[PDB]
């Protein structure tokens, strides 16, 4: 089920469920990041994995994030989707995140 | 292979060349009512090719500021063809549905439609304590428009609406969605004019956008009832 | 393929994978299916014998929690000089699971439900006032079905209960506990009813007539004391033997009425109309 | 466990139903997908 | 990079989903922090009138 | 070598022992081992068939004693003109086994513990005052886990308890008794945690986040009487099905806080900082 | 079939949908050093998932007047992650490499990249008798740029550089190239900080050109070391 | 026989000629995490000779008014060698420890060191209600000094501290102590930078004394991690 | 003894575990000591 990754101001209603990506002129650039807090009011809260889990206190197991690209057919592109285990802070450069 | 699909029901066929591996709702296929589940004791009529066939609704204009579209079943078909005449002359109906939704555009258009079939979509109104009236629910063949598609017009969420039987029309991948609905009720048959059991919802999660020549892109809905039974023959309304 | 899952699944060790034609991480959301990418197919895993049971997320256990469904304080006194709008040593309640939103959001995670209702009735007494002690009052909770007549007074002849199921219980006792069967005239309760109750177009939207249980009429069997008491009755429903069908998105906006599914949303995020999750500065902002 | 009533709905909660079929919600498509083959 | 031609829309969109896997497990049930009432659901007192 | 010991060991008779190379009474403490000198090897013993059982020093029996863990008097009255710092017909308690030092020193004889908690709740009522009698009040002890919301008032909507486990009990009843399972997300409770709770360096020292149970919120379900009552609730924990690991030196100095292991010691011996055993005149002084 | 490819090493995966049937260098696959070929007698460390994983380098801007790009292995990875830490703390290394090069553009762009892996690319300078210095060879993660890509900066020819393990990224055919390199030396293990054994070279034989909207097209390099062994543990430099 | 001992781990050996029959903590030997006890599902790295080896800490000066010394594991080793680099780049660790403590003097010196390994030595402060801060606990390679060794700085007793895995260095008997620690936690793996599981404590129960020439007598600590596993690879801090 | 609950942690205290191994605290050394032979 959909994540509200675009939980920002000036994202009104159904615009919150999508992340608009554009052509950039710098390399290795960050697009978005997802706070993995389900207990806190973040992008994972109003999901089927989020709402049912908040009736419970403890949780275990693997999560899968699926990203559907909704550009045109003539849109090409390559993304990297990094998951960083805790212990540090969040990675901000792609050199740091692909580790 | 799984991108081409011909759906033949009755005297109606639909071919499509960008499909997306059609959805059977809850893994279930439509059947007739078996004898161990029947209630109404009279012999049902089963007009097979006369009703189990694709009925094409009026197309809606997919536009820039669109919120969404919804049709309630069998209300969208209660006045079309021989399915509509069997509804008006009988007290009970029982059918599953084969919904095929069509929306194509060029390879320079983008957009994503959530084509979701919602069982018992008991709608709510906005900012009032009054329940939705009869004319707010029973739209017929025209269908309705989502007031707030983000909450599915019932206080729930569009985000979690993928728990229902759904497909997507992503314009870069496919141009059609097909959902095969079984009978979905608490009872075996039902009065079709005061109860809708499936709401077909089509929602722009990603809006239509391109920078090429701005043609009209519509969204067309073809719904085939499947395994129609009708009980309690009387006059028409 | 249906199978009996008592614990969560185990993980198998996996190797370096580099094969043409095989893209397990690529998927098609447009089919309406959830991604079937395994952890073994995305990273190199080890063998993990997983012994984590799944028995607490059973729909039986998820719903067999006793939740409050009704709550009335009503004055137990001499009601000669009282208003007609006031409860006069008794009350009536049309039975529904919509009045309290803890149970309501939980039961609305499903389209159809089939359960037996274990009904627990708790009674509280409190002196209006000087304090002299709490009386051990006897209460009658009578179950009046649909079409049967409800009492209009506390000394009425409807409390005779020749065929209505009454329960007579005291305040000092443990709370009165019965079991209402699966009572619907259909094979499941319609938690949501996309339809109208009557054949005329003035019928109510959103309530199945099959969902109609009846009335719970509770009186104090005692005659009134010389002083007044505020008697609070709390009714607790605990579903059991649950079969549930066709799960739904949870209610995100605050409820407005027990009669319908109308929405307003909160004034700001979270749980507002145009924002369900509270806002951050940008999509690349991490707290 | 203990049930001294003549009605079978009076019994305690039946918490032993460990059957699952998630594929009626997670794989409702007509063609069973493979593990790594493209769809 | 996101590289589109001139007639495609220069801004493209992603929709992110999340599920759990079949090794996922939950325990220790509690009330959900999401729902909350304060006073007066409408027609709730009318179920007693 | 692990073996089943149900009684204490027997003594065998021994003879005059005079053998070169054999010194059973000489030992090496430097190895870190306890002396293995037998009584048969130090004196001449007789045969003693020892029938003294060892079943009362079992860690199960040593820990399965119901001990007090919580205690609150709180006033049951009308709380309109009361301070915000006062308990207003309810209280909250973050559950811990550190508040009372009888159980705390006993549980800190081990590094890791794994037990089920048999929780007994005793309630006492007393009139503030004239005396008119003690009311049979109904209490709700609701178990609020971590991350769930706690009630802020006595008539709050958190007491609806759609999924929280509540227990409704009266003062005149026997004390309310439940069982909390082994609740930790690890395989044992860390009685001592040589570490920090968060990933930032502002986290608390000495408390495992896995050790966090939750909140015990107890209210009086009754509305307030015309007079005031002081209601005291005592919560008793009885560990059961205990597995215990890695025993520790007992706490000798008096505890200072429930949050840590800080020490001051007493002013003089015994149990002072520089003297745990009270002093005698010399090492060759016998009382 | 052979146009899609997922490469899973460690906690890293790379999917690509326009591949070109990846190259195994000289038909060889990376292995660990066998006992009949070993020299250094101490027990090696083999950090398997910690080092055998894709490390993504900094992307380079494919532009109009570009001559080419080169990265020397293992110099490009001597300071990245746990592969870099094992290099700094050991005297000897031995690994093969899985290089995946990414470059996509629209169906209106043209261009051809020669993605060639050169064993022992002993460079030369131009118009001087002085050998290339240390800073002219050891560029690290940044890599270098071909001074004269037509002669491969060593007096040889770009034309005959297809004798080496190579692929092409022709933008009308594919958008990725993958080369699987084995251990390539005269000795079994090697000191990684004073010897590079593979040079990944990416060369514009056909330049980037289109007449559509001029986006930035970069070239991204992901290199996974394979079957890493390290010998001669000491302190770090 | 049991007074001589060579401990060979990795590229590190330690011989000692006055040993005292080394201690295995709770009778347990270090192992790797088995599959029926594992939690983290990714494949761990097991750098065998790179991390399972003796790391020698800084020696402390055994002096006249010494109270004691303590090192917390793995905090004392989180920044040393390849064990430290695996700690900084991973989220989880799991290892046992082989502690060898060295202290020799002449046959005219006396003294007794309680070399005790304390599981979960949750320290306390003196004469305050404030918990010990981060800098009071995480001393790193330097270690700490006992404020009040008689109560073990936690309100317990030094007298009963022989319940823990310990040995003694009595200078007339031996000059070394060796304790072999297994994994000691409630969970299978652990975050090494916010949790210490073993505290090596060295305490002068009998102080150093002689009447010969007053040389410096130090106490040296060599700790070998054993059966190191690391999970959750990321960047370093 | 009497346990009419569906959860096995609800049972009474299990006071029958008479296994001991004191040698993990009293003889934790690697070489098993003799009775009278010197160490």
């Amino acid at each position: 089920s959909m994540m509200e990754i675009n939980n920002t101001e000036s994202a009104v209603g159904m615009e919150r469920l999508k992340v608009d990506i554009s052509a950039l002129t710098d390399v290795d650039q960050l697009l978005f990041n997802i706070p993995l807090d389900i207990q806190l009011d973040g992008p994972l809260r109003n999901t089927l994995v989020g709402n049912i889990s908040r009736y419970y206190t403890h949780w275990s197991g693997s999560l899968e994030m699926t990203f559907m690209f909704c550009g045109s057919f003539m849109a090409t592109g390559k993304l990297i989707l990094c998951y960083t285990p805790p212990g540090g802070s969040c990675p901000t450069t792609r050199e740091t995140a692909m580790l | 292979s799984d991108r081409v699909l011909q759906l033949k029901l009755g005297n109606s066929a639909i071919v499509t060349q960008e499909a997306a591996n059609y959805c059977c709702a809850y893994g279930e296929w439509p059947n007739y009512l078996p004898d161990h589940e029947a209630v109404a004791i009279d012999k049902p009529t089963q007009p097979e090719t006369a009703t189990d066939r694709f009925y094409t609704l009026k197309s809606v204009k997919w536009e820039a500021g669109s919120t969404g579209w919804w049709w309630k079943l069998p209300d969208a078909l209660n006045n079309i063809g021989m399915f509509g005449q069997n509804v008006q002359h009988h007290y009970l109906y029982r059918s599953g549905f084969l919904i095929h939704v069509q929306c194509n555009a060029t390879r320079f258009h983008q957009g994503a439609l959530l084509v979701v079939a919602i069982p018992e979509h008991q709608r709510g109104a906005h900012n009032t304590n009054t329940s939705p009236g009869f004319d707010d629910i029973m739209k017929g063949e025209e269908g309705g428009t989502f007031n707030h598609p983000y909450v599915l017009d019932d206080g729930t969420s569009l985000a979690c609406a993928t728990i229902f039987p759904h497909q997507w029309i992503n314009l870069r991948t496919n141009n059609s969605a097909t959902i095969v609905l079984p009978w979905m009720n608490a009872a075996p048959m039902d009065f079709p004019l005061r109860h809708n059991q499936w709401t077909l919802a089509i929602i722009p999660v990603v809006p239509l956008g391109t920078r090429t020549m701005s043609s009209m892109v519509p969204i067309t809905v073809s719904i085939a009832p499947m395994c129609c039974e009708f009980n309690g023959l009387r006059h028409a309304i | 393929i249906e199978s009996i899952i008592k614990t969560a699944t185990d993980t198998v060790k996996s190797e370096i994978n580099a094969e043409l034609g095989v893209v397990p991480s690529l998927n098609a959301v447009e089919t309406g299916a959830t991604s079937n990418t395994e952890p073994e197919e995305a990273i190199q895993t080890r063998t993990v014998i997983n012994q984590h049971g799944v028995s607490e997320t059973l729909v039986e256990n998820f719903l067999s929690r006793a939740a409050l469904v009704s709550k009335r304080s009503f004055e137990y006194k001499d009601h000669t000089s009282s208003a007609a709008q006031t409860d006069k040593n008794f009350f009536k309640w049309t039975i529904n699971t919509r009045s309290f939103v803890q149970l309501r959001r939980k039961l609305e995670l499903f389209t159809y439900l089939r359960f037996d209702a274990e009904i627990t009735i708790l009674t509280t007494v409190a002196v209006n006032g000087t304090y002299m002690g709490l009386p051990n009052l006897t209460l009658q909770a009578m179950f009046v079905p649909t079409g049967a007549l409800t009492p209009e007074k506390q000394d009425s002849f409807h409390w005779q209960s020749g065929s209505n199921a009454s329960v007579f219980f005291k305040i000092s006792d443990p709370p009165a506990r019965m079991t209402i069967p699966f009572m619907c005239i259909n094979s499941a309760y319609s938690v949501f009813y996309d339809g109208f109750a009557g054949f005329e177009k003035s019928g109510l939207y959103g309530i199945n007539p099959a969902d109609t249980i009846g009335n719970l009429c509770v009186r104090i069997v005692n005659e009134h004391q010389p002083v007044g008491f505020t008697v609070t009755v709390r009714v607790y429903m605990k579903p059991k033997h649950i079969k549930a069908w066709a799960p739904r998105p949870p209610r995100t906006l605050p409820y407005m009425s027990i009669a319908n599914a109308n929405y307003k949303g909160k004034k700001r995020a979270p749980n507002a109309l145009n924002a369900i999750i509270g806002n951050r500065d940008s999509v690349k902002t991490m707290p | 466990q203990i049930n001294f009533y003549k009605d079978s709905y009076a019994a305690s909660a039946s918490k032993q139903d460990f059957s699952q079929d998630p594929s009626k919600f997670t794989e409702p498509v007509v063609e069973g997908l493979k593990a790594g083959a493209p769809v | 990079n996101l590289i589109v031609p001139s007639e495609s829309s220069d801004t493209c969109s992603l929709i992110g989903f999340i599920a759990a896997k079949d090794d996922f497990s939950l325990r220790l049930m509690r009330d959900s922090p999401d729902i909350g009432q304060i006073d007066h659901l409408h027609a709730a007192e009318a179920a007693y009138q």
